[PDB]
């Protein structure tokens, strides 16, 4: 229940729905929300220090239902390989 | 008629760099301002000082309009255009380093 | 739920009528009720995972 | 606040005492009146060092008043006539500190001080001139009042023999010159030379030397700074966070101390230390019989001791004096340097090979000795300062320097404090040496030797693609962050804090780092949850995946601390807090804007001064950052702003009142329609003109004057009797008239009952005096005059009436207009008490 | 009646704001002294900026070159805007003159060089204003801005600020009317305080121009006071990209008397001279400008060549109204129309 | 307050917020005999239960100082950090 991930289900909420009131009355376009962009970004940041043996990568799972889309799977399938290059150990993890 | 030259030497190249004769060099340290420093630089070839604020901290510390210059913070800047000078005063630290080479009267 | 907790105050105007009536589906990820069905579906695998 | 502030003082009374008078100061700065002038009596008749630790320091903190002036003027009048030494300074101190106070009173007390210093010139001589010595200083334009007597009783009490008085005399005589250059000089070079003509000479010596110091600062300027041994294209922050008769006497001033310097060549070591110490200035004024007779004294003080330490101090400045003619006598010099350090005081010696430079080869061969003394603070500057001058080998001066550092920390706790210190101070070319750092400070229990080792490794980190070193820097700064969470001293968790900078925020932005910084945000220090808010919320663009659900949750905290708490305190931390997130993470925050404002707002109507100044520095930070989206609530504000702006009761200075309202204005771009809506908002702005004394808030106030425009003059129009008396009648009509109209503005408003007694007795003369043409005036007095009646009070009532009843025989049958009201005045009024009854019967 | 009377009346009624009655006191001169009694300097006072040139040339001819005629000429030409010939006076004149004059000359050198956009120049000039005055400290804050130096630039404007105390202080004390001279510095400041933002934050930058507009529509319509909030805008802003400022400050020449200033300012905006092809047509892009140049030839007597450019121009307007009508430019379209039917207007009236 | 905490349960959390003010100033100044008040308070902050969460930023800081002052007596020292034993 403590978990921080349920922080950032707050927020995607939050911005996904104060958009209704110019959706539904204005009529306005609705803008999908960044957070799927905004966690690839962390994994990619996670990456760029990531030799070492550390703690796995929240966003592991993240990164796969990232796949189903097309609008983020470019961006997805260059991390996700620059991620099993990392190592044999890598490639283990995105398999489990 | 756009620019203005108040220099009456012509040109002080190939005189400068032969050692000792019409001048004696000398380092003046100038420390930053609130509105700035207070002079400029618009030799071609030597970067000799265009002019000085009488009122300014250069004027206090010598820094007179008749000099030559060739070294700005360690930097060495015999050969350069006037504006490049200007552009490395401004980018480096607010303390500048300057070399004068204060003509004795000649 | 998000409608009863303290942090409604962050959104002025938004009650549960405006929940009643939010546009889209579950299945189209396009749509606004099916883009939070998709990022709910990512965060709660990540919990567990 | 009494009894234990009674038992605190006997204790500060009888290190451990200048603790407990800084706290004291401190206790002051956040603070009943009548206990602090005893407790401070009680201190003063007891001992005395404690007494003027309480005198100076309340009076500095709290602020002179009049009553607080009236009373300590006594005290302090008191302690000067007779006195201990060091006691005595100290109450010089106290005056100093008094004099720049800036009250009215100043102008009495430091005029009180000299006139009585001029009739002395021992502790009443020696307390004079630090009077005067230190009012040259800090009050210019007073201490000019008397320049004449200045001169001419000091030229005669200097020449005392005493010694305490050569010392600060000079000093206030050199106070004197310089603010006279700036702006005497023949009647000082008189009665100089005349005292010239051994006591009578190193006064001598001093006074020459003022005119040829002050002609000249280059000699100056070079002892000044030995004694002491940003960038302007960076881009401001997006959001801004809330803020001649000197030079033709200066011959014969060195002619008459070429002479002194072999005539006092060891008389009467005092004497041979202002010698050394004139003696380059001299010279470097005129620089060779002058540099020979130099020369020779400075050469054989420096075999001697007790001098050899200003001896150095003289022939550093005499070697960059004499330039070429000092070359003779290198030798003498070099060989007296490579035989004093040997035996390792010397801490000027490389001082002064410092200003030797300010050079040849031979240096090289100079530094193997030098490096061999040993690590100082000197020494290390020295270096420091040899490379920038001459960098022929700083290559080979960093080689020598890093290997005796090297040979220092291959190896007590006081040098090792030292050792960091350098290590951190300037560049170097150390990879051991860090991870060798993280042991020591781990495994340290002193307290200074953490927080030392803390700052060194956080510096030598600058250097920050290679995997061993990014492994190496996040092993590091691992070690860091966890010292800046964990450790129990919460200074060394605030300088650890504060080392993070920019430089490390692409570590920083790592999940196991910002879960650290995270609990960093619940520190007990508000201080240092400063600090990490603003680390954090200056990440949110690098992770936000992390840093944006956070600060949400935190801003809701925030949020609930300021509206359900019903506390000062934690009000104010919150709003503080509240402003560091809206700086450093206003995408967060834009979307949660009016939710904000309307909380902020609602503070703002509640019914301590320092939560409404936050509270408006965070309104004033979310102005920028709203973006044109909280034009709705700028109506709300201004009003709000302009209630809070206009009288001096608010609590809320005005200098961020008008600050946010720039910000305001500014941002939201609410020009020209205010003026309309709040006319007053020119005459509010060009009355803090003739009223603020403060810069800041002056200079605000006419940025605000900028931005609101410049209001057409006809914009602002539309946005908005006893000459007569004299014109129409003859002077002896025109005087009654007159005398009656001056009496009845008197006769309104609370002025009257000051002067109650005297307004009605002229009034009464004035009828008495006309007669019957009195009868004119009756409709203006009457009304005002039984309105007087009813809200006087007490004594005056039954004089009231004693007048009326005058006025009543003048009037006559005239009166019966008036009468009505006058009946129910006297029904009202009418009491059992003997007194009234008497006055009304007769009335 | 004396000269000196007549001087002091004229600078007594200019302090208290009748300057009806000043203008009179020379008209009275004239009359009763003729010409030789009047001082340039009186015109100066007047605002007279056309007769005081003359006057200062008529006396430079006579008279042999003096220190105060010609900083009172070369005053004047910086009244005018006359940059051309204020930036030629300077340059031939820079050795020959004293350093005391030279302190009075640098203030006007610099705003002739800043006009002409010759920015070496410029620097030069602005080294030679003493820095305690206001303005030495305002073109300082300037030639920050011109090489990006944002953080000197801020330090500048704040003690341009702390001198303009002792200015808005005293004219403050006697009515608003003398103050107004000091707000107008603390406007410009302020407005070179939003050129950094403008610098800056791309995001921001047409609301600053909105800001702009509206504070420029408050300020009063004196040609002066605009031609200084004009030109520090143009730090940043070139004509072309705000094109109505630079409209309605041609139409105050117009109305101010001084039309070939508003000339100089439409020609400029047009891109080419008219003036000079007479034969050719007037150039259709940027229409309300064009029209603005029209009602201007008319002004000036040029009547019957002004009324064919605009039956030339409506047969073009009708002509690119009918052709580029399509449903998207539709707010064009009624700004075109709105236009048209001024012209129209004006065809007639003419006729 | 234990009553209606127990009584209510989840709902107390709205109610909650108007009481803060005046548990916050009994913390500040208690002149009860040995602090007897204060522990009562801890006792009743025990059964608030997860109403706290939205919460626990205002009361915490108060316990912490509660149990950390040397001045305070030793019962009430206890009280306080039993407390957080539960609460955790
Ligand atoms: O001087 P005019 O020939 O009579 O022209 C005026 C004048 O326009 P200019 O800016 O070209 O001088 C008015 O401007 P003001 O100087 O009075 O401010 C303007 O009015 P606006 O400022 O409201 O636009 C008005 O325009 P309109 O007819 O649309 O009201 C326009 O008239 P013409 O274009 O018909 O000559």
């Amino acid at each position: 229940y403590m978990h921080a991930m349920w922080q950032a289900w707050d927020l995607a909420v939050d911005i996904c729905l104060s958009q209704l009131p110019t959706i539904i009355e204005e009529g306005t376009a609705f803008r999908h929300s960044p957070f799927f962009a905004e966690q690839l970004t962390a994994f990619q940041v996670w990456l760029t220090m990531g030799v070492e043996n550390r703690n796995p990568p929240e966003q592991l799972p993240i990164v796969l239902q990232v796949l189903l889309s097309q609008v983020h799977r470019l961006r997805a399938l260059d991390l996700l390989g620059r991620f099993l290059d990392l190592g044999p150990w890598a490639v283990s993890l995105a398999l489990s | 008629c756009n620019p203005k030259s108040v220099l009456k030497r012509p040109v002080t190249s190939e005189e400068l760099l032969t050692p000792g004769a019409p001048y004696a060099r000398k380092t003046f340290t100038i420390v930053g301002d609130a509105v700035g420093w207070g002079f400029v630089v618009r030799g071609s070839k030597p970067c000799h000082i265009q002019a000085v604020d009488p009122s300014g901290p250069a004027a206090a510390a010598g820094m007179k309009v008749c000099q030559f210059v060739v070294s700005v913070n360690g930097l060495n800047v015999l050969h350069v255009d006037y504006r490049t000078v200007n552009n490395l005063i401004l980018t480096g630290p607010r303390t500048i380093v300057m070399e004068v080479m204060e003509e004795l009267e000649c | 739920w998000f409608c009863m907790q303290k942090c409604v105050s962050l959104v002025p105007g938004v009650t549960l009528d405006l929940i009643e009536k939010i546009p889209g589906r579950l299945n189209d990820r396009r749509t606004p009720l099916g883009e939070l069905n998709w990022i709910f579906t990512a965060i709660t695998d990540t919990i567990a995972w | 606040x009494x009894x234990x502030x009674x038992x605190x003082x006997x204790x500060x009374x009888x290190x451990x005492x200048x603790x407990x008078x800084x706290x004291x100061x401190x206790x002051x700065x956040x603070x009943s009146t009548r206990f602090y002038d005893q407790l401070n009596h009680h201190i003063f008749e007891l001992e005395r060092k404690g007494g003027i630790l309480a005198i100076a320091s309340l009076i500095g903190v709290e602020g002179g008043n009049a009553t607080r002036i009236g009373r300590f003027a006594n005290y302090l009048r008191n302690l000067l006539p007779s006195n201990d030494p060091v006691v005595m300074e100290m109450a010089s101190k106290a005056i100093g500190r008094l004099a720049m106070a800036g009250d009215t009173f100043t102008a009495e007390y430091v005029e009180f001080e000299v006139k009585r210093a001029l009739e002395w010139l021992e502790g009443r001589r020696h307390a004079a001139v630090l009077v005067l010595r230190e009012l040259a200083i800090s009050v210019p334009t007073f201490f000019f009042q008397q320049v004449q007597p200045f001169f001419d009783n000091i030229f005669v009490a200097v020449w005392d023999p005493k010694q305490a008085i050569r010392e600060g005399a000079v000093a206030a005589l050199r106070a004197c010159l310089i603010l006279t250059t700036q702006r005497w000089y023949r009647h000082t070079f008189e009665e100089a030379e005349k005292g010239f003509d051994d006591d009578r000479i190193h006064g001598a010596l001093l006074i020459l030397n003022e005119l040829v110091r002050i002609s000249s600062m280059e000699g100056e300027r070079l002892r000044e700074e030995m004694e002491e041994i940003m960038g302007f294209g960076t881009k401001p922050r997006h959001i801004t966070p809330f803020t001649x008769x000197x030079x033709x006497x200066x011959x014969x001033x060195x002619x008459x101390x070429x002479x002194x310097x072999x005539x006092x060549x060891x008389x009467x070591s005092l004497i041979q230390m202002t010698i050394l110490n004139l003696l380059p200035r001299l010279a470097a004024f005129r620089p060779t019989q002058y540099l020979q007779d130099t020369m020779n004294h400075v050469l054989s003080c420096v075999k001697k001791e007790k001098e050899r330490t200003a001896a150095f101090q003289a022939l550093g400045l005499l070697s960059v004096a004499v330039r070429s003619e000092f070359k003779v006598y290198l030798p003498r010099v070099l060989d007296i340097i490579r035989a004093a350090l040997p035996p390792k005081v010397d801490a000027t010696v490389f001082t002064c090979i410092s200003m030797l430079a300010r050079i040849q080869q031979d240096i090289k061969e100079l530094l193997e000795p030098m490096l061999a003394v040993g690590l100082s603070p000197a020494l290390t500057a020295v270096l420091y300062d040899l490379s920038r001058q001459i960098p022929q080998l700083k290559k080979d001066i960093q080689d020598g320097l890093l290997k005796m550092l090297s040979l220092v920390l291959m190896h007590d706790v006081g040098s090792i404090t030292l050792a960091l210190r350098t290590l951190g101070s300037f560049e170097f070319e150390l990879t051991q040496f860090v991870r060798h750092c993280a042991d020591h400070f781990l495994n340290s229990e002193h307290k200074e030797i953490r927080m030392e080792a803390a700052r060194t490794c956080s510096r030598l980190l600058t250097p920050s693609v290679s995997q061993t070193a990014v492994q190496v820097v996040a092993d590091v700064l691992s070690k860091l962050l966890v010292v800046g969470i964990t450790d129990p001293d919460p200074d060394i968790r605030y300088c650890v804090l504060a080392s993070l900078d920019e430089r490390f925020d692409a570590h920083l932005a790592q999940a196991e780092n910002l879960q650290a910084l995270f609990v960093a945000l619940n520190d007990q220090v508000f201080e240092i949850r400063e600090l990490a808010i603003c680390t954090v919320g200056r990440l949110s663009s690098m992770n936000p995946a992390f840093v944006m659900p956070f600060l949400r949750k935190m801003l809701i905290q925030i949020l609930t601390e300021l509206e359900h708490s019903g506390i000062g305190r934690i009000k104010e931390q919150s709003a503080r807090m509240l402003g560091h997130l809206v700086s450093n993470a206003p995408r967060l925050i834009r979307p949660y804007m009016e939710p904000i404002l309307k909380a902020l707002i609602l503070k703002l109507k509640d019914p301590n001064p320092g939560v409404i100044n936050n509270v408006l520095a965070t309104i004033g930070e979310l102005a920028q950052v709203s973006g044109l989206e909280m034009r709705k609530w700028v109506d709300e504000l201004f009003i709000i702003i302009m209630d809070m702006l206009q009288d001096s009761s608010l609590l809320a200075k005005r200098q961020v009142a008008l600050w946010t309202l720039g910000q305001l204005v500014a941002s939201t771009g609410y020009v020209v329609e205010p003026y309309r809506k709040y006319p007053t908002l020119l005459e509010v702005l060009l009355n803090f003109l003739k009223t603020e004394q403060n810069q800041g808030t002056r200079r605000e106030a006419i940025r605000v004057l900028g931005l609101l425009g410049a209001l057409d003059p006809y914009k602002h129009k539309v946005n908005i009797e006893m000459l007569v008396n004299m014109g129409n009648l003859p002077l002896d009509e025109f005087y009654p008239a007159v005398s009656m109209v001056a009496l009845m503005r008197i006769f309104r408003d609370q002025s009257l009952s000051h002067h109650h007694t005297m307004v009605v007795q002229a009034i009464t003369f004035i009828f008495k005096s006309l007669g019957l043409k009195c009868v004119q005036f009756l409709p203006q007095v009457m009304p005002t005059f039984l309105n007087v009646i009813r809200v006087c009070d007490g004594a005056i009532r039954e004089f009231l009436f004693q007048q009326l009843g005058m006025l009543v025989s003048f009037v006559k049958s005239h009166i019966r207009p008036y009468m009505d009201e006058i009946v129910t005045l006297m029904r009202e009024f009418w009491v059992m008490n003997t007194s009234i009854q008497s006055t009304i019967i007769l009335l | 009646p004396t000269p000196a009377i007549l001087e002091s009346l004229i600078s007594i009624n200019n302090k208290l704001q009748q300057p009806e009655a000043a203008a009179g006191v020379l008209e009275y001169a004239m009359k009763h002294f003729g010409e030789l009694e009047i001082q340039a300097t009186w015109y100066e006072k007047l605002h007279e900026w056309e007769d005081a040139l003359v006057a200062y040339d008529k006396k430079m001819d006579t008279n042999k070159d003096d220190p105060e005629l010609m900083l009172g000429r070369m005053r004047c030409l910086e009244a005018l805007g006359e940059w051309g010939q204020l930036h030629q006076q300077c340059c031939e004149k820079w050795t020959l003159v004293n350093d005391e004059t030279q302190a009075k000359m640098a203030r006007m050198a610099a705003a002739a060089a800043w006009g002409l956009g010759q920015w070496d120049s410029m620097e030069e000039y602005t080294c030679m204003i003493p820095r305690d005055t206001h303005d030495g400290a305002f073109y300082r804050a300037v030639l920050a801005l011109h090489q990006d130096l944002f953080s000197l630039a801020q330090q500048c404007i704040d003690k341009a600020r702390d001198l303009l105390d002792a200015e808005l202080t005293a004219m403050a004390g006697e009515s608003y009317s003398r103050a107004y001279g000091a707000m107008v510095s603390c406007h410009m400041l302020s407005e070179l305080e939003e050129v950094i933002q403008y610098k800056l934050v791309p995001e921001r930058r047409e609301i600053i121009r909105q800001i702009w507009w509206e504070r420029l529509q408050g300020c009063q319509r004196i040609v002066e006071d605009w031609q200084k909030i004009l030109m520090v805008r143009s730090l940043v802003v070139s004509p072309h990209e705000d094109m109505r400022t630079w409209l309605k400050y041609a139409s105050l020449c117009g109305k101010s008397g001084r039309l070939a200033l508003a000339h100089k300012t439409l020609v400029l905006l047009l891109g080419v001279d008219p003036s000079r092809q007479l034969d050719h047509p007037l150039p259709t892009v940027h229409p309300q400008v064009t029209y603005a140049y029209m009602k201007n030839m008319w002004k000036s007597a040029r009547k019957i060549d002004a009324f064919q450019h605009m039956q030339h121009f409506v047969q073009t307007m009708q002509q690119q109204a009918q052709h580029a009508i399509a449903t998207e430019d539709q707010q064009h379209k009624q700004e075109l129309h709105k236009l048209m039917a001024r012209c129209f207007l004006k065809l007639g009236e003419w006729q | 307050i234990e009553q209606i905490v127990v009584a209510l349960g989840g709902e107390f959390k709205l109610y909650l917020p108007q009481l803060i003010p005046h548990m916050l100033r009994v913390f500040m100044h208690d002149n009860s005999p040995g602090r007897i008040v204060s522990i009562k308070l801890l006792a009743a902050i025990q059964l608030f239960g997860a109403n706290l969460d939205d919460y626990l930023h205002l009361l915490l800081p108060p316990i912490v100082k509660l149990f950390d002052a040397p001045e305070a007596p030793l019962p009430s020292r206890k009280a306080a950090l039993e407390t957080v034993d539960r609460l955790t």
